[PDB]
RNA sequence: AGUAAACUGAGAGUAGAGUGCUUAGUUGAACAGGGCCCUGAAGCGCGUACACACCGCCCGUCACCCUCCUCAGAGGAGACAAGUCGUAACAUGGUAAGUGUACUGGAAAGUGCACUUGGACGAACC
RNA sequence: AUAGGUUUGGUCCUAGCCUUUCUAUUAGCUCUUAGUAAGAUUACACAUGCAAGCAUCCCCGUUCCAGUGAGUUCACCCUCUAAAUCACCAGAUCAAAAGGGACAAGCAUCAAGCACGCAGCAAUGCAGCUCAAAACGCUUAGCCUAGCCACACCCCCACGGGAAACAGCAGUGAUUAACCUUUAGCAAUAAACGAAAGUUUAACUAAGCUAUACUAACCCAGGGUUGGUCAAUUUCGUGCCAGCCACCGCGGUACACGAUUAACCCAAGUCAAUAGAAGCCGGCGUAAAGAGUGUUUUAGAUCACCCCCCAAUAAAGCUAAAACUCACCUGAGUUGUAAAAAACUCAGUUGACACAAAAUAGACUACGAAAGUGGCUUUAACAUAUCUGAACACACAAUAGCUAAGACCCAAACUGGGAUUAGAUACCCCACUAUGCUUAGCCCUAAACCUCAACAGUUAAUCAACAAAACUGCUCGCCAGAACACUACGAGCCACAGCUUAAAACUCAAAGGACCUGGCGGUGCUUCAUAUCCCUCUAGAGGAGCCUGUUCUGUAAUCGAUAAACCCCGAUCAACCUCACCACCUCUUGCUCAGCCUAUAUACCGCCAUCUUCAGCAAACCCUGAUGAAGGCUACAAAGUAAGCGCAAGUACCCACGUAAAGACGUUAGGUCAAGGUGUAGCCC
C-alpha cells in the first residue's frame, strides 16, 4: 500500500505540535485555571455531601486536600 | 452582509388603527433630508407591540414607535435584553418630536427635515 | 460479533437524524438583511443571487433566489424551503417564489 | 446464515415445538448435568436442546442450570406445595427424559385444550369492535343491512339534513 | 567514398532581377578502432500517489472572502481560490519512505536513537 | 428490495450518498359536484356568549362527560382490602390505598452513589446496601390505543402565596410553514336528578367551513417532467452569462438553461420542502476494525472424560579483539574525498591499560507473554491447566525523554566552523554537548507489524485482487463513508510543549483496498548506435565585411510559418502589376443566375512535416484469466491461426551494389480557410 494516509496524519501531527509551541504560554495559563476550578468544584461537591447529610460543618478536623494541584 | 451606517434610522411602526399608521407613514414619506440621515421604515402594523416587532429591531438595530398601544411587560424585558428601544406614544405631534429628536441625534446639531 | 457480545450490545443503537438548515421544518420565514451574489465552485461559472436572511429560528442564513431575476430588497419577508444549491457550498436554503414580497418570475 | 451450532434452535417456529407444558404447582427445575461422560450424553443433549422449548413453554418455571457437581446428572422440580421431584437422567436420551417429565408433571392434552377453549370463548363472532378484537367494525358490513354511508349515500329521506327541510 | 572538401557549367522562374533553389560534370581526401562514465534504440525487468499521462502530480508557510467550532479578543477546521517562497512526497522522486521520541528551522521539513517494508540490492558461478 | 445511478484512464471489491415505493404536514400552481372520515403550530394570553341541574324544601349532581400531552417507567399481573352496585342482607361485581414482580430512547466523555442494609420486642448491635449483567446522573418522549397514564394557570402538592386562569364548545390576540362556525336541538344514545310524567346537558345528534383522505360522478383540466438513473422535445433566443439539477452533470455559438411546439406521468389534483416507514446473525492482513503483552471473579464454551541442549529474566564476578591515555624510539606530516576546504601537529612500532561494545559460531531458528535476548562462569529461574476471559484492576512494556548521582573509549541530536547552492536553517567534512552506559526513581509511546486474536479441528468439497492456500466450532476485543481528529471538552495519571479515552459543528460525494493498460523514471542488467551517443578523422559555423530570412523599433502601410518539425520558409522570387497592406478618390444587380485574401486548420477535403535513419498495424476466428480490465511468448516449442496493409519483393538510374522512390496505423486538435473547394458564422451602397 502506499503512505498517504500517514502522511495526512503526519501533517497533523506536525502542525499540532507546532501549535502547541507557538501557543504553550496561553494553554499554560488557561490548564492552571481550569485545574483550579476542577478543585473549587470538588471542594463543593464534599460540601454538598455533608451539607445534606445534616452536618453544620465539615466533619471534626477535616479539610479538603488539593488534590488537583501539583504541590 | 454590510455594516450599516450610524445616519440610517430604522423604525418598526405600529398604530391602533390602519388609518394612524397611514397618518404616520405619510409623515415618514414626507421626508426630504435623505443625505444627512436615511429614514428606513423596516417594518409598520396594527396592534400592540409584539415579538416579532421586537426581533425585526433586533436585526435592524431599530427602534419601535407605537401610536397608542401597549407595550406588555414580557415585551418590555424581551426589548431590553434584546438592546431594542420602544417608544410608546398618544400623540401624532408628540411621536414626530420624538422622531426628529432620533433624526438629530444620529446626525454627526438639529436635523433639517420639517414635518409641518 | 459472537451471539454472546451481541446480546451485551443490544440492538443498534442507530444514530439519531441531525435536522438540518431548516431545523427539521418544512418551511421557515425570513427577513433578507441583504442581497449578493455568490460566485460557485468550479467547473461551473456565475453569478448566483443570494440574500442574508434572519431565519424565525433566530439564525441567520444564506438564501438561494432562484428564477431569472428577482427584486429581493432588504426589510423584506420570504419563505424560504430546504433543499441545497449543489453549486454553491455553504447555501442550503432556497427562497420560495410566489410567496410573501418574492413573486414569481415574469415571463 | 444464523450464528452457532444448529441455528433452528432460535427460531419460534422450534421453540413453539415444545410439548411439555408443566403443572401450576412446578415452580423451580434444576438441571444437574456433566459436560463430560458417555452415561451424561443425554442430559447434555436434553439441556443443549430441549430445555429452551421448555423454557419457551413455561415461562414462570425458573430454570438453572449446574455443571460437573455430582457424579451424575438429574432433574430436580419444585414444585409449589414444597414437594420435590428428583428425575433420574442417566442413560436416557433427551427425548425420554422430555417424554418422562411430561408424564410426571406436563398438562395433558385434553387440560391444554380445555385451555384452549377457554381462550376461544372470549372473541365471541357477534361482538362488533376493532379488528384488533372483533371480525366486524360495524353492522354496515353485514349484506343486507342498510351500508355505510361513507360508501353508499343514504337517500335524501333518511339523511339528517333533509328531515330537517322537512321539519322546516 | 567517387563521400566530405574545392572547382566549373546548365536549367526553373522574369521584360529585367538571387551570394537563393534544382540539376550536370571534374580533381578528390582522413578516421573507420575503442567503448557505454555521457545521450538515444532494443530485449528482459523494477517502481509508480501520473492518465490533459513529469511541460505530470503535489506538500507547507505568507498574505483573501465565506461557513462552523473553542476562546477575553483571538485561535482551529473546512471550503472557495488565485499569487508567494521553496520542492517535502509520488520513479532508488533525485538524501528510499515511514512510526515513536527529542533538538532545531521562512515553509514544506533536517538530523539524532530504536523499529517497519507499506524499497531495492538485478536473484548459479561469475 | 427483483433493484438502479454515482468513485477510476479502465476493471474488481468495500463503502457512503442519492433514485424508484407508501404515508402525513406545509408551500407553489390549479379546482366542478354528492356521501363519509379527520381538522390551532403552541401547557402563551384571553373580550364575548353558552357549557349543571333535578326536585314538594332534605338529600343527590356539579369528582362525571368534555379537554390537553406540560410532566412521566402511579398504566400490566399477583396478595390484601377500602369506596361503590346487587330494594335491607348476600358473598357476587367493580376497584382505590398498601405490599411483591414487570414496565421507553439516547449518552459510560454520567463510574462511582454517600447511608443508599440487616438483626432485635425494645434497648441497642452489626457495617453494611446499589453498581460495567450499567447503580447515581443528564437529555429526550405521553403510552403498551375497544383504550390507558398524567395535568387541570404557576409555586410537583395547594394550608398558603403568586394572581385572577377556555388544555369545555364557538371565537380571538400573539406565535408557527401550520389558522373550521362566536350553528340548531335535546328528535336519538349517554349522564344527573325525580316515584313518575318529565327537566338540564357546547356530552352527543343533525348541520356549517376546509381537495387533508376515501367512495361516486360531470356530456367541466390542471400540475410536473421530457440528457442517464426514468416515461416522454421540434424550432428559436442566450452563449460558462442568464439559469437548471434528487445524484451523475448541462451552459465558452444546448434533446439538460428561457420561450415555443409536441410528447410522457398522475389527474381534481399534481409534487417542491420536511418528517416517517425502509436500519444488527456483516466484517477485522492490505478497504474501519485482532486493541503492545500476560493473569482473575462473575461467567461463558465442550476443545476437559476420550489421551536432551541452544540467545528468557535478575544478581555477582570475569575479559579476548579494538579503542583511549601514558611511556621509548623513529619520522614531518596526520585526518579528510567525487574533488576540496576547514581541522590536529602530530603520525608509525612496541609495552602497560575500561564502569564502553560483545567478530567467527549463526547456512543455527532456540528462549521469553510481549518489549526483547547471540562474550565467559556461578547462583536463583523459565505460572497452570488437559479452555476463553480486564481502561473493570495488577504486573511488564524497544528507542526516545525527565530528576538526582557517577562513568565517559567511541558515537552523537543541538551548536560552531569548512564545503555546496540562486538560497542550504540539509545531504558531504571536522570539533563538541545532551544522550547512548551504571545506580534509584519516573515517563508508558513505536510501522510495539508476522499489520494475520486465544483454544480445538479439517483438507473435504476452493478461492473478488494482491498477500502468507481455504475453511469449521467456540470465546473475547474492535469497526459501521471521507475529513474535521494520535483534535476540542470532560476524566485519570510522579506525566506540566505529555500520555490513555475521545467527540461534535461546518464541508464533500466521494474517500479507500487490489489489479490492467499506457506515460514517465536524475530506473537495474545486457546488447547496440557506423556519420552516431562520447573519444577519434575532414571541413565548417560561433570572431570580420557583405547578401538574405526572422524578431524588435518605425511607419499610414499586409498575411501566414515561427522547438526538434520556423528563419534564401509560402516565393523555381515584390519598382508599377505581382498585392491580399496604407492614404485619397470613384461605382453599386457589380466579369459571374453577384461578390468578400472576412473569423474559424479547434469542422474539413486537398497536399504535407513528424517519429520514419521505424516493422509494425491487422479485420475475422480460437484460447487463458473461475467468462475483469486484459493477455496469447519458449522450435529438443508450452495457444495461437490470421486475409489485408506496410516492410520486403518488384521498379528508375550504371550491376544483383548504392542512391532514389516507397515507408502502413497512429502521435503532436503539427501546417495550410492566402493554391482551390467546402461547413459554420459574418459584410451586401
Ligand atoms: S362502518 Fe358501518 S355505518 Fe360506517
Ligand atoms: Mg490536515
Ligand atoms: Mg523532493
Ligand atoms: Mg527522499
Ligand atoms: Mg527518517
Ligand atoms: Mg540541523
Ligand atoms: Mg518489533
Ligand atoms: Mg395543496
Ligand atoms: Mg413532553
Ligand atoms: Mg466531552
Ligand atoms: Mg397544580
Ligand atoms: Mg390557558
Ligand atoms: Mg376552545
Ligand atoms: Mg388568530
Ligand atoms: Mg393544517
Ligand atoms: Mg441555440
Ligand atoms: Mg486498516
Ligand atoms: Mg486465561
Ligand atoms: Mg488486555
Ligand atoms: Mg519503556
Ligand atoms: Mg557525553
Ligand atoms: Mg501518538
Ligand atoms: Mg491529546
Ligand atoms: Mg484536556
Ligand atoms: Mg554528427
Ligand atoms: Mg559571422
Ligand atoms: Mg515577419
Ligand atoms: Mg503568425
Ligand atoms: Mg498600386
Ligand atoms: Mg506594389
Ligand atoms: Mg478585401
Ligand atoms: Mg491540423
Ligand atoms: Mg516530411
Ligand atoms: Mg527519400
Ligand atoms: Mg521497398
Ligand atoms: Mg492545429
Ligand atoms: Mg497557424
Amino acid at each position: 500500500k502506499n503512505v498517504l494516509k500517514i502522511r495526512r496524519r503526519k501533517m497533523n501531527h506536525h502542525k499540532y505540535r507546532k501549535l502547541v509551541k507557538k501557543t504553550r504560554f496561553l494553554r499554560r495559563k488557561v490548564q492552571e485555571g481550569r485545574l483550579r476550578r476542577k478543585q473549587i468544584k470538588f471542594e463543593k461537591d464534599l460540601r454538598r455531601i455533608w451539607l445534606k447529610a445534616g452536618l453544620k460543618e465539615a466533619p471534626e478536623g477535616w479539610q479538603t486536600p488539593k488534590i488537583y494541584l501539583r504541590g | 452582509k454590510r455594516e450599516r451606517d450610524s445616519n440610517v434610522l430604522s423604525v418598526i411602526i405600529k398604530g391602533d388603527v390602519d388609518g394612524s399608521v397611514e397618518a404616520i407613514l405619510n409623515i415618514i414619506d414626507t421626508y426630504d433630508a435623505s443625505h444627512e440621515c436615511e429614514l428606513e421604515l423596516v417594518h409598520f402594523g396594527v396592534g400592540d407591540v409584539s415579538a416579532n416587532d421586537v426581533n425585526l429591531a433586533e436585526t435592524f438595530d431599530g427602534v419601535i414607535y407605537g401610536f397608542n398601544v401597549n407595550a406588555g411587560n414580557v415585551i418590555q424585558q424581551s426589548a431590553a435584553k434584546k438592546g431594542v428601544k420602544i417608544k410608546l406614544h398618544k400623540i401624532i405631534y408628540r411621536l414626530v418630536e420624538d422622531l426628529q429628536e432620533e433624526l438629530s441625534s444620529r446626525l454627526p446639531a438639529k436635523t433639517s427635515w420639517d414635518p409641518g | 460479533a459472537t451471539l454472546n457480545q451481541m446480546h451485551r450490545l443490544g440492538p443498534p443503537k442507530r444514530p439519531p437524524r441531525k435536522l438540518g438548515p431548516t431545523e427539521g421544518r418544512p418551511q421557515l420565514k425570513g427577513v433578507v438583511l441583504c442581497t449578493f451574489t455568490r460566485k460557485p465552485k468550479k467547473p461551473n461559472s456565475a453569478n448566483r443571487k443570494c440574500c442574508r436572511v434572519r431565519l424565525s429560528t433566530g439564525r441567520e442564513a444564506v438564501c438561494f433566489i432562484p428564477g431569472e431575476g428577482h427584486t429581493l430588497q432588504e426589510h423584506q419577508i420570504v419563505l424560504v424551503e430546504g433543499g441545497r444549491t449543489q453549486d454553491l457550498p455553504g447555501v442550503k436554503l432556497t427562497v420560495v417564489r410566489g410567496k410573501y414580497d418574492c413573486g414569481h418570475v415574469q415571463k | 446464515p444464523m450464528k452457532g451450532r444448529f441455528p433452528i434452535r432460535r427460531t419460534l417456529q422450534y421453540l413453539s415445538q415444545g410439548n411439555v407444558v408443566f403443572k401450576d404447582s412446578v415452580k423451580v427445575m434444576t438441571v444437574n448435568y456433566n459436560t463430560h461422560g458417555e452415561l451424561g450424553e443425554g442430559a447434555r443433549k436434553f439441556v443443549f436442546f430441549n430445555i429452551p422449548q421448555i423454557q419457551y413453554k413455561n415461562p414462570w418455571v425458573q430454570i438453572m442450570m449446574f455443571k460437573n457437581m455430582t457424579p451424575s446428572p438429574f432433574l430436580r422440580f419444585y414444585l409449589d406445595s414444597g414437594e420435590q421431584v428428583l428425575v433420574d437422567v442417566e442413560t436416557k436420551s433427551n427425548k425420554e427424559i422430555m417424554e418422562h417429565i411430561r408424564k410426571i408433571l406436563g398438562k395433558n392434552e385434553e387440560t391444554l385444550r380445555e385451555e384452549e377453549e377457554e381462550k376461544k370463548q372470549l372473541s365471541h363472532p357477534a361482538n362488533f369492535g376493532p379488528r384488533k378484537y372483533c371480525l366486524r367494525e360495524c353492522i354496515c358490513e353485514v349484506e343486507g343491512q342498510v351500508p355505510c354511508p361513507s360508501l353508499v349515500p343514504l337517500p335524501k329521506e333518511m339523511r339528517g339534513k333533509y328531515k330537517a327541510a322537512l321539519k322546516a
